[PDB]
RNA sequence: ACCUGUUGUGGUGGAUGUCUUGGCCCAGGUUCUGAGGAAGGACACAGCAGCCUUGCGAUACGUUCGGUGAUACGCAGAUCUUGUGAUCUGGACAAAGGAACAGCUUCGAACGCAACUGGCCAGCAAGGGGUCCCCCCGAGCUGCCUGUGCGCCAGUGUUG
RNA sequence: GUGACCUGGCGCACAUGGAAUGACCCACCGAACUUAAGCAUAUCACUCAGUGGAGGAACAGCAAGCAACCUCGAUUGCUGCAGUAAUGGCGAAUGAACGAGCAGGACCCACGGCUCUUCCUGAAAAUGGGCUU
RNA sequence: CUCGAUCGGCUUUCGUUGGAAUCCAGCAAACCCUGUGGGCUAUGGAGCAGUUGGCUGUGUCUCGGUGCUUCCCAGUACCAAGAAGAGUCCUGGAAUGGACCCACGAAACAGGGAGACUGUCCCGUAUGGCUGAACCGUGUGCUGGGAUCACUGGGAUGUGGCUGGCUGUAUCCCCGAGUAGAGUGGCUUGGGACUGCAGUUUGAAGAGUGACGUGUAUCCGUCACAAGGUGGCAUACAGACCUGGGACCGAUAGUGCACAAGUAGAGUGAUCGAAGGAUGCAAAGAACUCCGCGAAGAGGGUUAAAAGUCCCUGAAGCCGCAACAGGAUCGGUGGUGUGCAGUGCUGUAU
RNA sequence: ACCAAGGAGUCUAAGGAGCUUGCCAGUCGGAUGGCUUCCAAAACCUUGAGGCGUGGUGAAGGCAACUAUCCUUCCAGAUGGGGCUAGUCUCUGCAUGGAACGACCGGACCCGAAGUCCAGUGGACAGGGUUUCGAGUGCUUGCAAGGUCCUUGGGACCCGAAAGGUGG
RNA sequence: GGCAUAGGGGUGAAAGGCCAAUCGAGCCACCUAGUAGCUGGUUCCCUUCGAAGUUUCCCUCAGGAUAGCUGGGAUCCAAUGAUGCAA
RNA sequence: GGCAGCCAAGGCAGAGCAUCGUUGUGUAGAAAGGGCAUGGACAACAGCUGAUCGUGUUGGGAUUGAUCCCGGCUUGAGGCGUUGCCCA
RNA sequence: GCAGGUUUCCACACCAAACAGCGUUGAAUGUGGGUCAACCGACCGUGAGCCAAGUGGUAAGUUCACCGAACAACCAAAGCUGCCU
């Protein structure tokens, strides 16, 4: 017997990934911090958030940058400041980008966000 | 039925032993054996941790000879000591014996002095290997207990004593070479066996013989 | 799980049991048969099949002995596919100081210095996602087998050598033939420590060398 | 299990909470005979 | 032109290959429902909703509170941001404090009697409303078996 | 003087019961297909179906027991006894138990494997009871 | 209302603690003497007589410790989780792929996700932290030292109680009835002149009874003490919930159901009961133009690609069309040996 | 009619006869017991009763395989030894098959119970003969695992009745 | 229109008629994958060996067991050619 | 089946190598005769794959045969294969 | 107007989705409407019949028995009325 919760079952893990709620998709859609942030806060990865800057680092938009404007946790997507695309008609829409591709350039730093940074920064 | 020489089947599976769609079946598969081994071990050590500073089994069992003529010589453990063994050891209160960890069995008696002496000396090596903790932690302290026997209470895995079978496996040990005795030279053991077996068969005959003898004595 | 009856003769269909009832596609369709769709298989697998196998202890111990002899013969270690390029000797013996190893970095340092990290690197490189429907049933990867570290007791070298891909750990107190001859194939690289080596024949209760024909 | 189960679903979710606690760790009563008095006099001094 | 064939191509068709929030199997734990109303069944309830939901009940895809901490999303629409604070989540669910514990139409063991009836416009009745009366609405009580207690009794049962 | 008991009733109050649950359990009830190359006792089977009742387990359980021994010492489960003893148109077939080895003999049970009644004692186990606080 | 005891998955349950305000009672609440309650529990007991031990609020004055809080001094801790999205280049729609010299982690190479094949992209894993629950940092907590408080061991000496063993006696100890059993009938069992059970008739002993696997009578022996009851453990567990796994199946398989499946549908009903998975990396879900009533169609676009909401791929069977080759004859399909056209392949000297 | 996908000697208890492997008068012992993030319900270990085998025979009461240098006998016969010789003699005698036994163990007969003896209730064996039987012995041919072909009970290679029963 | 009679049962001016297109025993679920000495099917290649429809017994005559023929595994033995010359 | 005149070959002792001889039908049935092929476990191939897997389709080659290999095209991975052995 | 149907009734849009063995129409499709009771009926009882109750039967639930103010029982079923209060 293996203990509870720490199971490497493909079917269970995939079920969890595809039926996660929004408070769990918040942490599944985490992104990596830049080296500036990483040295400054001694924290390596955070959940991505609206209103913070990212660099795409992967995909057909690699090397582009911009502020996050929408976390579409239902689609596991992230919409960025100016990564847009015209529809068949002239309507400009947003491209979803999985936040594992992007790295984080700035943070918004709310109260709970600063508290999270401090709590993860104190080395133990 | 075979077109050969194979024995008569004698199969004994005529009564829906098979878990099919229509039947529940009479099959029990012991796939739990592996996991249950570990589970039994875990609950056994939980028993130890629960009744910690005491034998993991816990009551001293007596040693009794196995029952029939086939297992006469094999000894084993009993259920509890006889009150005669307790009184001989020095215990006259069965409930106190039980509370200090000696098992009692009033159903049992000693049909012989050997069992009495054996289990008496068993209880006497107990009660000397035994360190009683005192009630309320600081009152009177018994003899032999040295005030660090209480500091170091060690839970032994097996009860000091040898194996249960090692009491018949010692009576079954021949002597050294010896000289014969003249009765062992004259005695016919087969004749003795046949005599004591013909004895139980000639009983009514050995009454009719006396009756005829005394009738002829009258005449 | 059906109330299927056979229609019998006098009807222009086969005589298989068919679904009773009507008003749906399932009605009239054949049921209760390996040949039928939705019908039971032939000889449904029972759970009281013999899954385990019984080998006498003498024969299992002989298998262990022979697997060790083949590990000692190096024209079979390379045949099974180990790189004996940097391997100084076979069998490989190692000082007992490695049983006090705490880091996988020190484990790989040792394995490099002795000449088995070539095998470890081969395993790590050739690690792949398992071919053919094994990756669906919780067997994701097909990992090859590198060196086997046989220690004398429960020690830190287990956690040391644990993460290294091909390496397996074992103890002379209980030598696993599934590790001494994986796949049934013989001649696996074993890297015994010194006390494990010294206790090998004591544990296996080998008193003599066998007089084998040549 | 084919209807609302508008009470048994709740008692089963409660049982599930209990079961996935006891799977983590066996239960330990917060207040027992050995801590009632301590907790109570602590409460008393703290509120007085 | 028709037929037969062989290629190329286009249709009809859904075989194959690969996978899978599914099943099946084994092991471990629990078994935790109900007259304080269960399991089931109805009828309701969403700005745009029919179905489904181990959603929910006139407080009706939800209420209080806790954990989390900026979404949710198929459209729109005002609320929401270093915050009584979006969303998701937790048995209406944590508080160690005997602090705290909302609500839950209707049939159903189904409980005033019935019922293919929302009938008897049931009996009693706290209250609310329209004008002492009276009128309308009306919470709540009224099921059986059994147990104990209380009240009233029955007997040409035994007695005083 | 208009009672005291006994035995029945009606109303009220406070409570149990009721119903549900594709596994396991307890009590009953209870087939036939099948097998016997037919078939009737036998077999399937003291099973399926049916009725009632649960619990987390149920049932059993510290001997009106086993044995014949150098005795044992609750019950239960496993190994094995054992396809044996025995039953059976002595056909088809059916078929235990004890010895013995184990698990258990910590725990939410226990007067730590017993006790009620019998038996002994006995002014009901002794400063009335009830409702609120 | 206090006081005590008990409980914590908790918010209680119990008590002859005591008190106040009251009501029944009045030889004294009400059940109960047709018996509530105590003693014993058959390898023993009770009475009585005597001894030897221990548990307990102890009145009282001694001594030490542990700590509930508070105050000081000093130190420590407060929780996460490593390693190249490396400088580059190439292919690619997208690098986890490939190339160049150099990089690193591993107690973590279990898994899963991400635009393709990752140890170093994300969640996680191993490990760590908790589990006095607080998982928190101008607020705390822990330890150690010191102090106050909170609480409990060791000695006085009247107790209030108890209670174990041992010796002796002259005294005595009463064990479950329509029961067990038997005749008979029927089921049951391996149980066989009947293992057990049940009806009915009969029906004990208790100065004994039951069992001792061949019915009976006569002797003897062993074991146990029925006709009342409690009673945990090892044990079973195809459902339903919480988990961990698998040499299992992979959409005609695996549950009837991978999906709005016990659904659609059928039957008056009891019941029966299906078919049904996949766009793409991202909806970027096809703008605009011509024609048409319009759907379509022809362009023109998205996209790596139409992969076009019928959407991964798209087999066979069957069909349309074009090209080419033939076309009366079981004089057939197929085989055989050549030939003639069309069409490949292999080798190829100087 | 056509094509596609499915589609029928399977698993289990006991057993038979070969074959393979290990051990040997033993063998096996995974009921259970000791150990050690997942792997691991694995592997390892001899605490192991016991299973099978070492003895058979009789209905049973029961009884129980002779042989003191070694060795049952005979016929055929595998090897090998010592002489000898291209003639060719002796000794060894396995396995297997057949026969025998003046052998023996147990059972059944007949004539007897003579004779010896004592753990002495008169009991224990003992002798000689037979057209005698045994799944008997004569230098123990065993155990365990795997594998192949099979047998019987099971759905039993797959499909297939008219029927019988229980409840609605 | 209401109500009553239910399956070995109902009902019938009797046809064994009728009881939901069902009746010399309705239908529905289960035992049940009932049993079938009978019918049908039983999935790759090559190489080699290769039959019987006859005996006896059987409630036996469409089937079995039993010999025979047919395959395989063997054991003890037997049997089993071949130097161009020159060196 | 190395203790061989030498090279070449063979070199897995139920294999292989050399020479010679015999014999080739077959229903039921069999083979401890030999192989092709499918799903998956344990191992090996430092196997292949976005410089395009698998499927499928069409040609070619190999094979006594079961069947195997390759080119073209489709297609694009939510990959595949070869050898030993084991479970079906 | 019954039973049955259950929105098919009405209007508009709409027939290039499909159905109507056509299709500027329809019981189709989509949207939105419509059914007013002291006097018409259920409801009130009663009939054939049934249930509970009472009691009984069964190993036991029951689609177990009895329905008996013509007609039962093993049965304490008059809970209402007048005056006084």
């Amino acid at each position: 017997v293996n203990k509870v919760g720490k199971s490497g079952d493909r079917r269970k893990a995939r079920k969890s990934y595809f039926t996660a709620p929004s408070h769990v998709r918040r942490v599944i859609m985490s992104a990596r911090l830049s080296k500036d942030l990483r040295q400054k806060y001694k924290v390596k990865s955070l959940p991505i958030r609206k209103e913070d800057e990212v660099k795409v680092k992967r995909g057909s938009h690699k090397g582009r940058d911009g502020k996050v404007i929408a976390c579409y946790r239902l689609k596991y997507a992230v919409h960025i400041d100016k990564i847009t695309r015209e529809k068949a008609n002239g309507q400009t829409v947003q491209i979803g980008i999985h936040p594992s591709n992007v790295e984080i350039t700035k943070l918004k730093l709310d109260k709970d966000r600063k508290k999270l940074l401090e709590t993860k920064g104190r080395r133990k | 039925v075979k077109k050969g020489n194979a024995p008569v089947p004698n199969a004994h599976f005529h009564k829906h032993w098979n878990p099919t769609g229509s039947q529940k079946g009479h099959v029990r598969c012991f796939f739990k054996q592996g996991p249950q081994k570990k589970i039994r071990r875990a609950r056994r050590q939980k028993k130890a941790a629960a009744v910690f500073p005491r034998p993991v089994k816990g009551p001293l069992r007596p040693i009794v000879h196995c029952k029939s003529q086939r297992f006469n010589m094999k000894t084993r453990l009993g259920r509890g000591f006889t009150t005669l063994e307790l009184k001989t050891a020095g215990l006259t209160d069965r409930r106190y014996a039980r509370t200090i960890g000696i098992s009692v069995d009033r159903r049992r008696r000693n049909h012989c002095e050997e069992s009495l002496a054996l289990n008496a000396e068993r209880i006497k090596t107990y009660l000397s290997k035994l360190v009683l903790f005192p009630l309320k932690a600081g009152k009177k302290l018994p003899e032999g207990v040295t005030e660090e026997d209480i500091k170091n209470p060690v839970q032994s895995k097996q009860d000091g004593f040898p194996k249960a079978s090692s009491y018949g496996k010692n009576a079954l040990k021949p002597e050294a070479p010896r000289k014969l005795t003249d009765q062992e030279k004259k005695r016919l053991t087969f004749q003795f066996l046949r005599k004591v077996q013909r004895d139980t068969k000639m009983v009514g005959k050995r009454i009719k013989r006396k009756a005829k003898k005394e009738a002829k004595a009258a005449k | 799980k059906h109330s299927a009856e056979s229609w019998g003769t006098g009807r222009a269909v086969a005589r298989i049991p068919r679904i009773s009832g009507g008003g749906t596609h399932r009605s009239g369709q054949g049921a209760f048969g390996n040949m039928c769709r939705g019908g039971r298989m032939f000889a449904p697998t029972k759970v009281f099949r013999k899954w385990h196998a019984k080998v006498p202890r003498k024969v299992r111990r002989l298998a262990v002995r022979a697997a060790l002899a083949a590990s000692a013969i190096p024209a079979l270690v390379m045949a099974r596919g180990h790189n004996l390029e940097d391997v100084p000797e076979i069998p490989l013996v190692v000082p007992n100081s490695v049983e006090a190893l705490e880091k996988t970095k020190d484990a790989v340092k040792l394995l490099k210095d002795i000449g088995a990290y070539h095998d470890v690197e081969k395993v790590a490189a050739t690690k792949k996602v398992r071919v053919g429907k094994g990756k669906r049933r919780n067997r994701r990867y097909c990992v090859r087998k590198g060196p086997l570290v046989v220690l004398s007791k429960r020690c830190e070298a287990q956690r040391a050598f644990r993460n290294l891909p091909g390496v397996d750990i074992n103890f002379v107190s209980a030598l696993n033939l599934l590790r001494l001859a994986p796949g049934g194939h013989i001649g696996r690289l074993i890297v015994f420590t010194e006390d494990a080596f010294n206790q090998l024949d004591k544990v296996l209760k080998v008193d003599t060398i066998e007089g084998l024909p040549d | 299990g084919t209807g609302r189960m508008r009470h048994m679903k709740n008692v089963l979710k409660k049982a599930a909470v209990r079961q996935r606690q006891d799977q983590v760790a066996p239960h330990q009563k917060r207040k027992t005979a050995e801590n009632r008095k301590k907790f109570a006099l602590s409460r008393k001094t703290k509120l007085a």
